């Protein structure tokens, strides 16, 4: 990210039939797959690149990625099921607690007598 | 002020500024010249430099009509083109970006009058009253400075009004459909030369004029070294 | 009060 | 490496000192010795002698305090010949030329015959050696007149390295033995002969002093004074072992000035004790050794790079004060020992001399910093840092070295008063000699203690310390003094800690059944401050509590106090300096907003929770399409805004905060630029209009945006949040960004720069505003102080009138160079730190020739690599190859998110650039000239308004402090949403509009926020002009000329001043007032 939190991002995607298809299946060849994959790639690199771990999270949320995937995707090969399917963090940088205090939105005692 | 006009043939045309209290006979000069030119549009027209600050075409019916009553001429004024104060219309990005929609100095403007019945009385009456400021400066003209306009201007923080909003949208996108829709027929309906040749259009274009612009924008591999006989005789000579 | 000429030849530099 | 090396070599014949003033200099101190011999003999003489000797002579012998009194004096006196020797830089041959002047050291050696072995107990030695001295300044002077040199020498008594047991006799030459232009002054040291005194009595623990505490000031000049020719020999033998010896020393040396360094004495309180002695003499002992397993760091083969980084390396990462201290033998590896005397030591065994006693455990933390800081620096290879590290002095102000500067003026100050002497003791003058030693120690301890983590680095300062004093006097006489403390007032510099320097509370140790010794010494020190407290998570601890302020920070109160309580109940503690800077800042108009702390970002985050929950209810919404994002791009929400964001207070100009709403990709969107714009309004109606059902409590008006030329069409949806914060939404296609390029390339070949200009400011507004608010947020948690500065530099060029033309992430990316590069000085700690060295960078700035890139990145990835910061390079000479004089483009700001360089600096016109550095220059000038004061201050943020030809001067109907949420107030927006333009100031309008009509002839500025420089009611704006030159003299009559002018000539004409004033004040109807011209 921005923040240089390495993460790692996996992503399932299937393919569909058409609404007037007759075969019973809808493999696609493999120069496809590798095309979508190039095309699912390329985007969860740009989106991870150009946020914060912050707003990444905020992207997961309404699963505005699997949308912006399904579009880039759609002149390939028609897919449905797409998914973010995990997130993994790998390295963190150095803790700061005024970036985290920030996230969450100091305090005097009380006198012991 | 004995001066009326300039040798190049620019009128001096003064006006008297008004009276504001930060400011306890100050004028402002205009200079004008019969424009002439081929164009319609730009035909019956005056030119005009140094025209005062969001100077619109009431203004000058205000002035022709006090010019037309001192010398019961009459003069109408059409439209005042090519009044660019601030240089927001000096290019037209619609233009640019696409054909539909749009088919197509500074600090001056041309005065378009109705006829040349008009035109030409106009002039006459701005020599005379040229003539004025060497004799009687006191009758110069007061420009008021002050219009309907001119208040919109003024008011930069006013909300625009929702209903005039959605009117301009929709007429404005209705339009613009029927015209992306006319440009797909034209392009994928086989396009014919007069002499059988078929265009070529791509599936998914939308405008001829997106095919033309394309176009604009827009065996050393397979030779072998050693394949003749010469060729090798070439290779046996630098061998050696 | 800070008062500095105005340059328009870059002099300053 | 290469390009190093050559500017080690530029810069050493640069400083080489020019030989024939040696051979001068040689000719004159040669001709001196043989007058030092002439000197006769003397007699066994009592003190009372002595006295009676120099009672009616001009000289004056000058003893050490305590004088020796006729009771304790029985020893005699004695003279004869010194084995004279020339010692320091000048016999190694390793000066450099210094403009101020050098020294050239002479040591008379007095011969061992005239001492005992028990003359280093009770200032025996020392009360000889003031005779000594004395007896040879007086017969001096005679032979001095004898051979007529006395017309153009002066001779005056001084300490050496400002030790006040070790007075010398100095000599200088006023302007053929005239030395006046060589730039020197040779100094008699009257040291002791070598091992007269058992060294091992003398160590560091042993005490000399009978009153039992040890004495290491006091062991030190004797035992140092007795080891001067000994280290000159220890050195001599390196230097001919290693080949590059002296340029190693002179680089030390440059570095040690550059950042404030001597050999003077520290413990009266200067800053110093590492000169170019102790640098030779570290670097000696590392190259015979140094490591813990007695292996060499430095090789005699090293360069001059080299043996200079090992030492810096050296100081850097081993400790020699608490946990560590360095051993060598001059006279046998050099090994490094774990174990710390406490103190800064680097002991030698075979003279038993620590070379660094003269050294205070402040100013050693200082130099670990300074060494570490240059070892990064030095390892850096993207950036080039020979300037910073050795050409850039660091020093002349202390403001910009030190974070935050007290000046405690002490009572009764022609004596301290009794309390305070008293407080002095016998015990403490044994420990240490002097009061000014002694006071400066508890004013550091005591201040260090209460303070704590608050703070980095604390410089206690002596201001006004002399340490030369005439020959007919005894000691050095301060006017103030008057021979009892050599100072007139001490100041306190501190190096704050963000993190915790605004703590609320100091907590101490842990509660328990027995009052351990941290818990007694704590309420001992604090008194009735301290308190035991309970928290949250259930810990009770001895704590004391402290009452925030917005005009001042917590460590004002602590050290007023901690200072007050135990040094002097009557000091008068004061920095001013910082406080007007505090109260420059805009005070909001927020509940408790005086008692808010400078570093609070409270206001900023309600907007942002507001944000959340209209966040919230955007996605909620059914549309056409889908909502990719929602990305805020306000000044607010990056903690920039110059006023804090305050709730109705809808008369700040930054009020309205920019929104970036973006949707899913879809190919249906329009191809013509007007009606993909129209295509977006469309998109906000209909959120306007399920917003306004569903959420009834949230009001929405439509505005339009003219910022990107030709773009006519943009419309913008205001929305008022209930919590009272407004909201200004934009929309962004993937389309958009083409449809520009489009138009770039169908333009003609003369309207390509204009077009491309029109896509600079788009880029700026949707695509890099999106990058430099994110980056910008981030980082700012790191450097806790950038948003106050950098507000507070907004607030500077306003009442400058340059925010006009200056546009702000331009001003953003000046502020934060001091933060990210804060190479030599450190990361700003203060509001008055960080604010000066903004300044201070743009007044050395020379945009012209040097561009500025800056590494976007929380302190030590992102960092620009070697190839990207060529790439910027290759950027820069380019545009300066097009533009040489910089008349179109002045600053070259980039970075990762702007590479290019010219996308926040482009259109500002020349003049206002060159006033932006004009103006620092004279700052910088001022600050100079007269030191930081209030007087200073208000100079600093007044504007001048004379060079403006013209200056128009405006008032709004209603005062707009209120509204703008500005603290000398509405609770609710308007009802008819058309009444928020009545407390609205156009002003700023009026002259953008104004500049376009007369871009040719005129350049108009005026103060955007004038609710802040509008006065007490802030209604008070001013529109000041400037007549270009050109347009100033008559003009032919031409077409093309493009400017209100009248006629002189038949084609003469002149620009029509007076017109334009009425087209000026008509804009402004009841706004303008009067005119100057
Ligand atoms: N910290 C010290 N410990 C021991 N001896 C010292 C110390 N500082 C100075 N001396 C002695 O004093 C002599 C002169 O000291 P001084 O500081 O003038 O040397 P320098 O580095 O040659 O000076 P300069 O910067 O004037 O060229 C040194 O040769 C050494 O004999
Ligand atoms: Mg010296």
């Amino acid at each position: 990210t921005s923040d240089d939190y390495v993460l790692r991002i996996f992503a399932i995607a299937f393919t569909r039939k058409q609404a007037n298809q007759v075969k019973r299946h809808s493999y696609a060849q493999s120069s496809h797959i590798r095309a979508i994959r190039k095309v699912i790639s390329e985007i969860l690199t740009k989106e991870v690149q150009g946020s914060t771990l912050a707003q990444l999270t905020s992207k997961l949320i309404p699963e505005v990625i699997n949308k912006e995937i399904e579009n880039a995707t759609k002149d390939i090969f028609p897919l449905q099921n797409i998914h973010v399917r995990k997130v993994k963090l790998l390295k963190q940088p150095k803790f700061d607690v005024g970036a985290l205090m920030a996230l969450h939105g100091e305090e005097k005692g009380k006198k012991v007598t | 002020e004995d001066i009326s006009a300039m040798k190049n043939g620019f009128i001096v045309v003064p006006f008297k500024l008004p009276d504001h209290k930060a400011l306890p006979a100050s004028l402002h000069f205009m200079f004008a010249k019969r424009h002439q030119s081929s164009n319609s549009n730009e035909s019956d027209c005056l030119f005009l430099v140094n025209l005062p600050l969001l100077s619109n075409i009431e203004h000058m019916k205000k002035f022709v009509g006090q010019l037309c009553g001192k010398y019961d001429t009459v003069s109408h004024v059409e439209e005042l083109l090519y009044n660019d104060e601030f240089g927001l219309h000096e290019v037209d990005l619609s233009a640019l970006t696409s054909d539909l929609m749009s088919s197509t100095p500074r600090n001056t403007a041309l005065l378009k009058f109705v006829d040349a019945a008009s035109i030409n009385n106009c002039w006459n009456a701005l020599k005379k009253y040229s003539n004025l400021h060497a004799k009687h400066p006191n009758e110069l003209f007061e420009w008021t400075y002050t219009t309907p306009s001119f208040t919109t201007f003024v008011n930069f923080y006013k909300p625009l009004d929702i209903d005039y909003l959605k009117e301009d949208i929709h007429t404005h996108m209705a339009i613009f459909e029927q015209r992306e829709a006319q440009a797909q027929e034209d392009v994928q309906s086989s396009i014919v030369d007069e002499d059988g040749f078929t265009l070529v259009v791509g599936k998914n274009t939308k405008s001829l004029n997106s095919i033309r612009k394309k176009i604009l924008n827009k065996i050393d591999k397979k030779a072998k070294k050693d394949f003749y006989r010469f060729q090798v005789r070439e290779r046996k000579k630098q061998e050696i | 009060s800070l008062s500095a000429g105005f340059d328009w030849t870059a002099s300053i530099l | 490496s290469n390009i190093f090396k050559l500017q080690i070599d530029e810069l050493l014949e640069q400083v080489k000192l020019k030989q024939k003033h040696v051979l001068k200099v040689e000719k004159f101190l040669h001709k001196l010795y043989d007058i030092l011999q002439e000197i006769p003999d003397w007699e066994e003489k009592s003190l009372a002698e002595v006295d009676s000797f120099f009672k009616n002579k001009i000289v004056s012998v000058p003893f050490v305090d305590p004088k020796p009194i006729p009771q304790n004096t029985n020893y005699k006196f004695n003279y004869k010949k010194p084995d004279i020797s020339l010692i320091g830089s000048f016999a190694l041959k390793a000066g450099i030329y210094q403009p101020n002047g050098s020294s050239i050291d002479t040591l008379l050696t007095m011969p061992k015959e005239l001492f005992e072995k028990k003359d280093f107990l009770n200032f025996r030695c020392l009360h000889k050696r003031s005779v000594y001295l004395a007896y040879l300044t007086h017969h001096l002077l005679i032979l001095l007149k004898k051979d007529k040199l006395d017309s153009f020498l002066q001779l005056e008594y001084s300490y050496f390295d400002n030790d006040p047991l070790l007075p010398i006799l100095r000599i200088s030459c006023s302007k053929d033995y005239n030395f006046y232009k060589t730039r020197f002054s040779i100094n008699l040291l009257i040291g002791f002969p070598y091992k007269v005194f058992e060294p091992k009595k003398l160590l560091p623990n042993r005490n000399c002093i009978r009153i039992l505490p040890a004495t290491p000031l006091y062991n030190f000049s004797v035992l140092s004074s007795s080891t001067h020719e000994n280290y000159l020999k220890y050195l001599y033998k390196t230097k001919k072992q290693t080949e590059s010896f002296v340029e190693a020393t002179v680089l030390g040396r440059l570095w040690l000035q550059q950042r404030g360094f001597s050999s003077n004495m520290s413990h009266s309180g200067s800053l110093g004790g590492f000169g170019t002695f102790e640098f030779t003499i570290l670097m000696a002992a590392l190259l015979n050794g140094g490591g813990i397993n007695s292996n060499k760091i430095l090789l005699h083969g090293f360069s001059s790079y080299q043996l200079f980084k090992g030492v810096i390396k050296y100081l850097a990462t081993m400790d020699l004060c608490h946990d560590g201290h360095l051993q060598f033998h001059s006279n046998p590896a050099s090994k490094y020992i774990d174990e710390g005397f406490q103190t800064p030591t680097l002991f030698d065994k075979s003279t038993k001399v620590n070379i660094l006693t003269k050294m205070t455990v402040s100013s050693y933390q200082i130099l670990k910093e300074y060494a570490g800081e240059t070892l990064r620096m030095l390892n850096n290879v993207v950036q080039d840092q020979f300037s910073n590290i050795f050409l850039t002095n660091i020093s002349r102000f202390d403001n910009l070295k030190y974070d935050l500067c007290y000046d405690v003026q002490l009572p009764l100050g022609n004596n301290l008063e009794t309390s305070l002497a008293a407080t002095f003791g016998s015990m403490e003058r044994v420990k240490f000699i002097t009061l000014e030693n002694f006071l400066a120690h508890k004013i550091t301890n005591v201040a260090r203690y209460a303070l704590g983590d608050r703070i980095k680095y604390i410089q206690i300062e002596m201001v006004g310390q002399k340490s030369d004093f005439p020959i007919t006097k005894r000691k050095v006489y301060s006017n103030t003094g008057g021979n009892h403390f050599n100072f007139d007032f001490v100041r306190v510099k501190l190096i704050v800690n963000p993190s915790e320097c605004d703590k609320l509370v100091t907590k101490g140790p842990a509660h328990s059944e027995t009052m351990s010794t941290e818990a007694a010494v704590f309420k001992n020190f604090w008194g009735i401050k301290s308190s035991l407290r309970r928290f949250k998570d259930g810990s009770i601890t001895h704590c004391c509590v402290w009452s925030t302020s917005s005009s001042e920070p917590i460590i004002s109160s602590i050290v007023n106090f901690a200072l007050q309580k135990h040094v002097s109940k009557k000091a008068q503690i004061s920095n001013e300096t910082i406080k007007k800077f505090h109260n420059f800042l805009p005070l909001p108009n927020l509940p408790s907003s005086a008692k808010t702390s400078v570093l609070n970002l409270s206001s900023f985050f309600n907007l942002k929770k507001s944000f959340d929950d209209l966040y919230k209810i955007i996605f909620q919404m059914k549309l056409p399409l889908s909502v990719k994002s929602i990305l805020p791009v306000g000044s607010a929400f990056r903690y920039t805004s110059l006023c804090q964001p305050v709730p109705f207070a809808y008369s700040d100009p930054d009020f309205f905060q920019d929104v970036i709403l973006e949707f899913e990709t879809s190919p249906k969107w329009p191809d013509e630029i007007t009606s993909l714009e129209k295509a977006k309004t469309a998109f906000l109606l209909k959120i306007q209009e399920e917003l306004s059902a569903n959420s009834s409590t949230y009001r929405s008006f439509f505005s339009r945006d003219e910022s990107i030329p030709y773009n006519l069409e943009i419309v913008t949806l205001n929305i008022l949040t209930p919590e009272g914060y407004g909201f200004k939404f934009r929309v962004l296609t993937e389309r958009d960004e083409i449809l520009y390029l489009r138009a770039i390339a169908n333009a003609r070949n003369e309207l390509k720069p204009e077009l491309e200009a029109t896509f600079l400011k788009f880029t700026a507004k949707y695509l890099a505003s999106v990058r430099h608010t994110r980056t910008l947020e981030n980082i700012s948690h790191s450097y806790q102080f950038y948003s106050p500065v950098v507000r507070l530099f907004k607030r500077w060029l306003d009442t400058h009138l340059l925010l006009g033309h200056i546009t702000d992430e331009l001003a953003e990316l000046i502020a934060i160079k001091p933060f990210v590069d804060p190479a030599p000085y450190f990361i700003p700690g203060s509001l008055e730190n960080g604010f000066l060295k903004v300044l201070k960078f743009i007044s050395q700035w020379n945009w012209k020739d040097d561009p500025l890139i800056l590494d976007l990145v929380k302190p030590e990835s992102e960092r620009l690599t070697l190839a990207q910061y060529k790439g910027i390079q290759m950027n820069f000479t380019n545009l300066r190859n097009s533009d040489p004089n910089g008349t179109h483009l002045q600053f070259f700001v980039a970075s990762k998110n702007d590479p290019s360089g010219i996308l926040y600096s482009s259109g500002i016109p020349l003049p206002i650039a060159t006033r932006l550095t004009a103006l620092a220059k004279v700052a910088v000038n001022l600050l100079q000239t007269h030191g930081l004061n209030q007087q200073t201050i208000n100079l600093l943020f007044t504007p001048g308004l004379k060079d403006y030809d013209f200056v128009v001067d405006l008032r709004t109907p209603i005062g707009l402090k209120s509204s703008c949420g500005i603290l000398s107030a509405p609770s609710n927006f308007p009802e008819n949403l058309n009444d928020l333009s009545e407390k609205m100031d156009p002003t700023y309008q009026l002259v953008k509009y104004l500049n376009l009509k007369y871009k040719n002839s005129l350049i108009l500025s005026s103060r955007k926020y004038i609710g802040v420089n509008g006065g007490e009611k802030g209604d008070k704006n001013v529109i000041t002009g400037l007549i270009k030159p050109l347009f100033k003299g008559a003009h032919k009559f031409r077409v093309n000329l493009d400017c209100n002018v009248k006629p002189v000539d038949d084609e003469n004409v002149i620009l029509n001043k007076e017109a334009i004033f009425h087209e000026i004040a008509a804009f402004g109807n009841d706004m303008v007032i009067n005119f100057e011209t």
